[PDB]
């Protein structure tokens, strides 16, 4: 059939449902979260803070904020 | 019927390689002058002298090495408490009489 | 063709000459690292998690 | 001895042993050759 | 269907799609590093959580090599065009091709799941024992991923080798690059599997290979015996793509085709016997060091011939043809970038120079110029060349001079300072550093944040 | 035989045999830093060595692989368990040379710096005797 | 390279020749299905690969690299003291391995080390002969070279007698300076 | 009182008079692990013949310390004291030649 | 006319096999692993079924493709053993002077060499019959007897050995190299249990594969015997 000639015919003929693209981008977004979420979780687990304040592990001036 | 390898390839490259390895090693020894006499023994001079004494009969037979040293570790001290060379020799003598 | 063959030859051996120029320096510097020296003092260094331990000979 | 701010220190800096000097000289010896290799090739990247 | 498809061209697309998805996690991990290295003192990682940073660098290295670049260059483009470059219709082993991509995905899921569930610790992408064998279960999980990835790589290598049987045309230079890469995998992978099993034995079977009286340096030999062929396995497919792009876009027959083919073959032979230049600082014998140093320099001779043959392909091409296409720019950029990376490789090949530059950011910059710029740009260039054949759209990359210029400027900002930092000196795999290295580290960090912003412009 | 174990004649006559002294070098913590110390590089106990003397460094690692790096002295030797690597050096000028571990070794790979101070031989002799 | 199948190709006798190559080239080939086609494809491959002038350059390189590779492997087994293949010495404690120790000193003094060590002064600027003297005698006493290493060492003069400061930086002069102060023995 | 006296007698003497220099048997290699094991074995054998109190064996221990790190020696000396140090096992109680 | 190749469009074993692999990682009980291994065996058999069904395509290159695949697999098996030999010989300098009892060179080596040689002779006779389009029923049962003795001998040797994996790197390498050979012997049992007479004879890739594989196992043991026992 003519519809079956091209692989991924709907996408190549520009008729595909946009949800397919959204899932691909969402999948990539979820992959990225695997680096950020465990960072926050691990920081809180060992320190009790999600993120440090810059240079908070060093001596700071009295007025430092 | 067409041949890809040497007609006697398996034997040729096994024995041939072994021969070349052996001949190369002899050449290497000659160049460096390495002694080629084989000794199967430990070279501790003091120990070899003690073994000769046992062979000569100066030291009683079946006497342990730790019975002859000037420093003993803890395990050897444990063994020295139960060591009786004289009894061991008598037991061996009894076995020989029974056998003959 | 005659000119092109020379260019191909240079593409191969100009890098080769450069390599040869480096080879001799490489041998020399390697020998310098492993030269037998008449050292008079020994310092023993042990790496541990996470600090360094140093052992030195105390003077008599 | 110690790093200093905004220093190129191309090839090393502040040797204190004869071997340390050797390391720096070796890099400086080859550095001009590296430039020659780069410049000669890059000059011909064109139509 | 979507998962049951055996069409090689579909599977090639899946490899490219999966590499991009995994690329995001790799980019995230890379972004975490440069943010932390912006200045001395903790910025986004607690001092009490330094273990996480070690995991970030370990995964960044592993994911980018085995899960992103290798599938992209050895699985994605080859599965799409290789059966087309050959006169054959489809891949020889269709069912094996399907399982290979599925295997890659499952191993990725295992790795990322281990981040979420296991305690986060790191030992570097090289997994040197004894550190690797005294760690927690996350190290066990990472080993399973590598072994599983190894299965996909070897079966894919078997698939490409079978093209020699069925090829009905001429073996083009690109086909040679894939074939020789397959040969390297076949000879190097089994050695990797053997040593990885020994790591598991110590971790999980009470083996004692990596404790006193057992030489830990034994691991380094077996690992790097596969390690260096791996870097040559990554780049050789990139060389094939550059040869096609330059010839096609300039309407010039590839010059010295046989010289190009022999150069690829020579590199593989040399690349299999030079692994110990990764072990200069361990204290090898004098003669051993001289041998590896001498043979390592020889690898430049065949690699140089390819560079010059590429240059003459671009020289003399017609002026009327527009030269601003992104694929052409990337191909030309590769020659400029690869020369930088290779020359620095020759500098660190000299073992006495390497004594100062081992485990420093100079080595980082060395392999980033080759891989992060060169290999990525080659993969981008190949995908762009095949845009009409592949048929993807909804991006502005084909004619985008801003993207090419900004990418080139900013990636150079990231990694040029790292050469300078190497002499300063800053060790690798380090979170904190002395205050006097901040300036150069700050400049590279500004480069990293800038590059990520540029990627958003393509959409 | 006694002659199988060579010994200098001086010791056979009653000269005291030298002993060895061991100490531990640790990073100075951020909260313990003083106004002039270099963060990430200072240690609580430095290694003092004489200048203009041939010295033999024997470097090994007890647990995991570390690497003993002193860039100014041109030394970067892996401290591998099971290998007692030998490094020779000859320091030409006095100074304090800082270094860092150059092999990933665990959580605190970045927090085990190397500090070597080279002093005059007369200064070293007095220092060695006191400590 | 002939273009007509009627003209024969000259072949020598031996294990790597045109005839030897023809016999084995088509063993695994599905394309050489008849004499005419087989010869055409055989000459096509021979013309493309063996008549390509630049290809011979790579043949030289593989030979050189393999020759070095085989020699270094063989040398380690034959001469390296630390490499054991026989078991006589491994069945004894270290002090008793007299035969193995015979390799040590000769293996420590290869010819090339003696030739190239004197050229350290092409790299070191101050006291290039600091380690030349060693009274123990395991190695020869070193004497600094009189010429720079050939190649890329244009930084230093061609011969060291052209350098006005070379003698002042020698280990002997520095030892004189520091001895005069009582600073150090060396 | 001879120039080559160090080499004469034993190769051991070379580092007995120059403790901090390379040993002829292990100078070719940077790794000195085998050098430490030989030195320790020599110390073990000295005590067996002469006893710990002898100044010769005291110096042999010092020679071992010159090339052996203290964490190694403490562990090895513990094994020697118990009697499980494979280096110090008496020859007549070795098992190296048994079962092959 | 017809297409040169009959394309295979869809396949679902790949998903199942990959999921079966994942189950090994995600197990909470070693009992699941045992049953999971049976699933892997079942699905691999289905894949072998597809290869036999592909004969209907009458493609001349199918035999050649599978034969060269086996050659690659054989090389990988050899290189895997090389790594174990590499591991064994790296610590060679630490062997033969430690207080452990190494294996005797008289009993185990001789009977195993004799036993494995008989295995080769049986397989050789199978090849000869396959050449002659002939079958002998007893041959398969000789292999089973041969494999039974090999299993019985190796089990006793491990149980009666007085040294353990944790005693020295020598012992670890001895046990591991011997186990690796055993696993390859067990893989041979997996292959040989289905040996039958098929009437399409010399176009059956199984016969050439079995002959090559059995020869490889036996030659590998010769290398092992020289390294460890002799
Ligand atoms: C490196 C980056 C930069 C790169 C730059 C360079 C790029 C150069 C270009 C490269 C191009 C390569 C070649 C491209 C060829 C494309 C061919 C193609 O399009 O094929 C057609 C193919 C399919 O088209 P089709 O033929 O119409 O298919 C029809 C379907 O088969 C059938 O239709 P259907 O509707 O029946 O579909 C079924 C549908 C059914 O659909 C639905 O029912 C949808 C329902 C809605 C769901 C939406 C998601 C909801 C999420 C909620 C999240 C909540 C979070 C709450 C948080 C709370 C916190 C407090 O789905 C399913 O049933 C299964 C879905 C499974 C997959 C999706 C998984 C998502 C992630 C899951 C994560 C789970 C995490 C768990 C972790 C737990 C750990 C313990 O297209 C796609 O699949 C989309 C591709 C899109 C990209 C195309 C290329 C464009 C160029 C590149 C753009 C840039 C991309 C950058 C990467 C992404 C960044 C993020
Ligand atoms: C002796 C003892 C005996 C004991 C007995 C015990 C027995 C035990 C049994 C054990 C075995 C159980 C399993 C059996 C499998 C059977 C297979 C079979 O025959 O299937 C026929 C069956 C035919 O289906 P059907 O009934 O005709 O209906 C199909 C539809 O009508 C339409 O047909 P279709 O095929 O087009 O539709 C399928 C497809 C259609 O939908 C689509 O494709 C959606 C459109 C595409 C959107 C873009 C996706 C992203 C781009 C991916 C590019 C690479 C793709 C590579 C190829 C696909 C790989 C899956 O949707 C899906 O199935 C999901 C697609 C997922 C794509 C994943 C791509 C990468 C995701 C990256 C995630 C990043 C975030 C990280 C965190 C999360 C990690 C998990 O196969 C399927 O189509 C379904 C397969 C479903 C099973 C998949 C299992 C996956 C497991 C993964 C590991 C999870 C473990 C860890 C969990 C962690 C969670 C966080
Ligand atoms: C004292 C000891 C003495 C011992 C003496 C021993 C004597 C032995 C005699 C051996 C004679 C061989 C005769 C057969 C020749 C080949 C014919 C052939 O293959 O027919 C095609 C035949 C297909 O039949 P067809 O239909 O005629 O093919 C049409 C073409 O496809 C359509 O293509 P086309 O028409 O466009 O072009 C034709 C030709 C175009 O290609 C050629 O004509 C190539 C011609 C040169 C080949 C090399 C000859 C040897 C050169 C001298 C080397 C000396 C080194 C000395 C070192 C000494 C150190 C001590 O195509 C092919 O040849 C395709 C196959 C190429 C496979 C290459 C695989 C990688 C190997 C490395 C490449 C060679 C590098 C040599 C050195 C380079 C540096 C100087 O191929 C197959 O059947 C494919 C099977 C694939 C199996 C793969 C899996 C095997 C297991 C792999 C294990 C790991 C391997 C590791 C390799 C490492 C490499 C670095
Ligand atoms: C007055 C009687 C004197 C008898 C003296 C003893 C003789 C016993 C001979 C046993 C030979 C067994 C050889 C086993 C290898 C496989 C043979 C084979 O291929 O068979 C194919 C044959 C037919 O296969 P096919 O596929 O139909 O045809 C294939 C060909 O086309 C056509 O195949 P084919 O016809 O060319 O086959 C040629 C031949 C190829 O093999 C040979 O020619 C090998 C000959 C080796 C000789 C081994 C002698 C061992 C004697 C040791 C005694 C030690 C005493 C120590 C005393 C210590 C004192 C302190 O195979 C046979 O003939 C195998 C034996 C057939 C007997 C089957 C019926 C059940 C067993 C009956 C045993 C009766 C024993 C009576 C004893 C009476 C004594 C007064 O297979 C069968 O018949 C089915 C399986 C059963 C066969 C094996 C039976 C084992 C019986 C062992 C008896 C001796 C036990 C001694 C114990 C001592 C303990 C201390
Ligand atoms: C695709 C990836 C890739 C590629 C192609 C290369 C290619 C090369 N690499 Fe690289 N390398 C890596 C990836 C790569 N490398 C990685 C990832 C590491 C670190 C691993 C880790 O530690 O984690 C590394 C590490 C690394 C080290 C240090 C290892 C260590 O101690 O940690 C060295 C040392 O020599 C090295 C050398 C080389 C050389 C000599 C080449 C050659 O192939 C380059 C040859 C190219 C040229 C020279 C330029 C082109 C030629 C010319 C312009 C003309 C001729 C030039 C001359 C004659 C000089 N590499
Ligand atoms: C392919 C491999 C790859 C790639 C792309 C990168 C990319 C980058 N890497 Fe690197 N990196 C490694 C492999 C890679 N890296 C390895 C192997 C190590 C050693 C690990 C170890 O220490 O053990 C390392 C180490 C490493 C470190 C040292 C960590 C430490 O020692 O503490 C740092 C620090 O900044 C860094 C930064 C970066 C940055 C900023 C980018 C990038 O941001 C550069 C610019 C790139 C982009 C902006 C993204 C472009 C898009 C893609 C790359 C995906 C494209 C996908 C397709 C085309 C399908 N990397
Ligand atoms: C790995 C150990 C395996 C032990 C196997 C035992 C069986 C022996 C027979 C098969 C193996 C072949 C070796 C036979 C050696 C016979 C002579 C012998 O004993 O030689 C010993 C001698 C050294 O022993 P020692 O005296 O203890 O050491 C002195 C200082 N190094 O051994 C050797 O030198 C030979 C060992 C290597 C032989 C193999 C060939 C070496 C060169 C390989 C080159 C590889 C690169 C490619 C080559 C291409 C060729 C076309
Ligand atoms: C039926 C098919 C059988 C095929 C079997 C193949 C076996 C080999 C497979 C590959 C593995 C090679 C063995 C591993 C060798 C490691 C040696 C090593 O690491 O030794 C170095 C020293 O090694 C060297 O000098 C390096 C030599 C390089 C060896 C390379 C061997 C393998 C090369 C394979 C390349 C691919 C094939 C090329 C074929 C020909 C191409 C024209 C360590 O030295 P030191 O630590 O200083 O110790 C010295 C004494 N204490
Ligand atoms: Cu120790 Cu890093
Ligand atoms: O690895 O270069
Ligand atoms: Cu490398
Ligand atoms: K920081
Ligand atoms: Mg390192």
């Amino acid at each position: 059939n003519l519809e079956d000639h091209f692989d991924l015919a709907e996408y190549m003929m520009k008729m595909h449902n946009p949800m397919s693209e959204y899932l691909y981008w969402i999948a990539g977004f979820v992959s990225g979260l695997h680096g950020i979420l465990p960072l926050l979780h691990s920081n809180y687990y060992f320190s009790g803070m999600f993120l440090p304040r810059d240079n908070d592990n060093t001596q700071l001036c009295d007025d430092s904020w | 019927g067409r041949r890809l390898l040497h007609g006697n390839y398996f034997t040729r490259y096994l024995f041939g390689s072994l021969a070349v390895i052996w001949i190369a090693e002899y050449a290497a020894a000659c160049q460096y002058g390495i002694p080629r006499h084989r000794n199967p023994n430990w070279m501790w001079s003091w120990w070899l002298e003690k073994q000769n004494q046992i062979k000569n009969g100066e030291i009683p037979a079946n006497t342990p090495g730790y019975a002859m040293v000037k420093w003993n570790n803890e395990a050897e001290q444990r063994w020295l408490k139960t060591l009786n060379v004289e009894a061991m020799n008598e037991e061996f003598a009894r076995r020989r009489e029974a056998y003959y | 063709y005659n000119l092109v063959m020379k260019v191909e030859f240079l593409f191969f051996y100009l890098p080769t000459i450069i390599v040869f120029g480096i080879c001799i320096p490489v041998y020399t510097i390697n020998f310098a690292q492993e030269e037998v020296i008449y050292t008079t003092m020994t310092v023993k260094v042990t790496g541990r998690q996470w600090y360094w331990v140093y052992e030195v000979e105390s003077p008599t | 001895d110690i790093p200093w701010p905004a220093r190129t220190d191309w090839g090393g800096h502040d040797p204190a042993t004869p071997f340390a000097e050797l390391m720096i000289n070796t890099h400086s010896m080859f550095w001009p050759v590296a430039i020659f290799i780069y410049v000669s090739a890059i000059y011909m990247v064109k139509k | 269907f979507y998962i049951l498809v055996n069409n090689n061209k579909r599977i090639g697309i899946y490899y490219i799609k999966l590499s991009i998805i995994i690329g995001i996690l790799g980019i995230v991990l890379s972004y975490i590093i440069r943010v932390e290295l912006y200045n001395s003192g903790n910025r986004i990682i607690k001092y009490d959580n330094v273990n996480y940073y070690n995991m970030v660098i370990t995964l960044h290295g592993l994911l980018m090599i085995f899960y992103i670049i290798m599938p992209g260059l050895y699985g994605g483009i080859p599965l799409y065009i290789l059966p087309i470059l050959s006169v054959i219709t489809d891949i020889v082993l269709p069912r094996i091709n399907n399982i290979s991509i599925i295997i890659v995905l499952i191993s990725y899921i295992v790795v990322i799941n281990s981040i979420v569930i296991e305690y986060n610790i790191g030992t570097g992408w090289t997994l040197y024992p004894p550190l690797s064998i005294i760690g927690t279960v996350i190290v066990n999980m990472i080993l399973y991923g590598l072994i599983i990835i190894g299965i996909s790589s070897i079966i894919s290598a078997i698939n490409f080798m079978n093209i020699l049987i069925v090829i009905d045309g001429i073996i083009y230079v690109y086909i040679w690059s894939i074939i020789i890469t397959s040969v390297l995998l076949i000879i190097s992978l089994p050695i990797l599997n053997g040593i990885l099993l020994m790591i598991l034995s110590d971790i999980y079977f009470n083996s004692i290979y990596f404790i006193l009286n057992g030489d830990v340096v034994l691991y380094q030999h077996l690992f790097w015996y596969f390690g260096h062929p791996e870097v040559y396995i990554l780049i050789l497919p990139a060389f094939g793509i550059i040869s096609i792009i330059l010839s096609v876009l300039n309407n010039k027959i590839i010059f010295g085709m046989k010289s190009m083919i022999l150069a690829i073959i020579m590199i593989s032979i040399l690349g299999s016997i030079v692994w110990a230049h990764h072990i200069y600082t361990v204290g090898l014998e004098l003669d051993t060091k001289i041998y590896f140093n001498n043979l390592t320099l020889i690898i430049s001779i065949p690699t140089g011939n390819k560079i010059y043959n590429w240059i003459i392909l671009y020289i003399g091409s017609y002026n009327i043809l527009y030269n601003g296409y992104q694929s052409l720019i990337f191909s030309i950029m590769f020659i400029i970038i690869f020369i930088i990376g290779g020359i620095t490789g020759i500098i660190i090949s000299i073992d006495i120079i390497d004594i100062g530059l081992h485990d420093t950011y100079y080595i980082v910059s060395h392999f980033h110029y080759i891989l992060s710029i060169g290999a990525v740009i080659s993969l981008l260039a190949g995908i762009l060349l095949l845009k009409d054949i592949i048929g993807y759209y909804n991006v502005i990359i084909k004619i985008n001079k801003y993207f090419g210029l900004l990418l080139f400027i900013n990636i150079n900002i990231i990694f040029t300072p790292q050469f300078i930092i190497g002499f300063n000196v800053m060790p690798r795999r380090i979170l904190e550093y002395s205050d006097n290295i901040i300036v150069w580290n700050l400049i590279s960090s500004i480069g990293s944040i800038s590059t990520i912003l540029i990627l958003l412009s393509i959409f | 035989s006694p002659e199988d174990y060579p010994t200098p004649q001086k010791y056979l006559e009653g000269a005291p045999i030298p002993s060895w002294y061991s100490f531990q070098s640790n990073l100075v913590g951020d909260m313990d830093l003083k106004p002039g110390m270099a963060r990430m590089l200072e240690v609580d106990k430095r290694l003092t060595v004489p200048t203009r003397t041939h010295i033999r460094f024997l470097i090994t690692g007890a647990d995991v692989i570390h690497s003993w790096s002193v860039p100014s002295l041109g030394i970067k030797c892996d401290a591998t368990p099971g290998r007692l690597v030998k490094i020779n050096t000859f320091i030409q000028r006095e100074g304090v040379f800082y270094g860092q571990c150059s092999e990933l070794c665990g959580t605190l790979h970045a927090f085990m710096p190397i500090v070597v101070e080279a002093v005059s031989p007369e200064a070293f002799a007095a220092h060695a005797k006191k400590w | 390279p002939p273009t007509r199948l009627s003209t024969p190709l000259y072949s020598e006798g031996g294990a790597f020749t045109v005839n030897w190559w023809r016999n084995r080239y088509g063993l695994y080939s599905r394309r050489q299905t008849d004499p005419m086609l087989a010869e055409f494809l055989f000459r096509q491959q021979v013309k493309e690969w063996f008549y390509d002038v630049p290809s011979y350059n790579y043949a030289a390189l593989v030979g050189l690299a393999l020759g070095i590779l085989v020699a270094v492997i063989w040398r380690h087994f034959l001469f390296n003291p630390d490499v054991y293949v026989r078991r006589q010495e491994l069945r004894k404690m270290w002090p008793d391995r007299h035969r193995q120790f015979a390799y040590a000193v000769p293996y420590l003094n290869p010819q090339l080390k003696n030739l190239l060590l004197p050229y350290k002064n092409s790299f070191i600027d101050n006291e290039p002969d600091y380690a030349d003297y060693n009274p123990v005698g395991l190695r020869p006493q070193r004497v600094m070279a009189i010429r720079r290493i050939p190649g890329f060492f244009w930084a230093i003069p061609q011969y060291f007698f052209e350098d006005p400061l070379y003698t002042s930086c020698s280990t002997k002069n520095m030892q004189t300076i520091y001895k005069k102060l009582g600073y150090s023995e060396l | 009182e001879s120039a080559d006296a160090l080499f004469v007698g034993t190769l051991d003497r070379l580092t007995a008079e120059h403790p901090h220099t390379d040993d002829p048997r292990f100078a070719f290699q940077s790794n000195q692990w085998n050098n430490c094991e030989l030195r320790f074995t020599q110390f073990c054998r000295c005590t067996r013949e002469l006893g710990e109190d002898d100044p010769r064996c005291k110096y042999q221990y010092y020679r071992a310390q010159t090339v052996c790190h203290e964490f190694l020696l403490e562990d090895w000396m513990e094994h020697r004291h118990r009697g499980t140090c494979d280096l110090d096992i008496m020859p007549d109680r070795q098992v190296i030649h048994m079962r092959g | 006319f017809e297409l040169n190749i009959n394309i295979i469009n869809y396949n679902y074993l790949g998903i199942i096999i990959t999921v079966i692999i994942s189950i090994y990682i995600y197990n909470n009980s070693n009992i699941i692993s045992v049953y999971n291994s049976n699933l892997l065996l079942i699905n691999i058999n289905i894949w072998m079924k597809y290869n036999i069904l592909d004969m209907l395509n009458l493609n001349v290159l199918d035999y050649k493709i599978l034969l060269w695949i086996v050659v690659i697999i054989i090389s990988n098996e050899i290189l895997l053993f090389v790594s174990f030999y590499w591991i064994y010989y790296h610590n060679y300098i630490n062997y033969y002077h430690v207080n452990i009892l190494i294996l005797n060179s008289y009993n185990i080596v001789y009977n195993n060499i004799i036993l494995l040689t008989l295995l080769s002779t049986i397989v050789n006779i199978k090849f000869y019959n396959y050449i002659l389009s002939y079958y002998k029923y007893i041959l398969s049962y000789l292999i089973y007897y041969n494999n039974y003795m090999f299993n019985n001998k190796i089990i006793l040797e491990y149980k009666n050995n007085s040294n353990y994996t944790n005693d020295s790197v020598y012992m670890t390498s001895y046990f591991y190299i011997i186990l690796l050979h055993y696993i390859h012997i067990y893989d041979s049992i997996i292959l040989i249990v289905v040996y039958n007479y098929v009437n399409y004879k010399n176009i059956n890739n199984y016969y050439i594969n079995i002959n090559i594989y059995y020869h490889l196992i036996e030659v590998l043991y010769i290398v092992i015997s020289i390294l460890l026992y002799l």
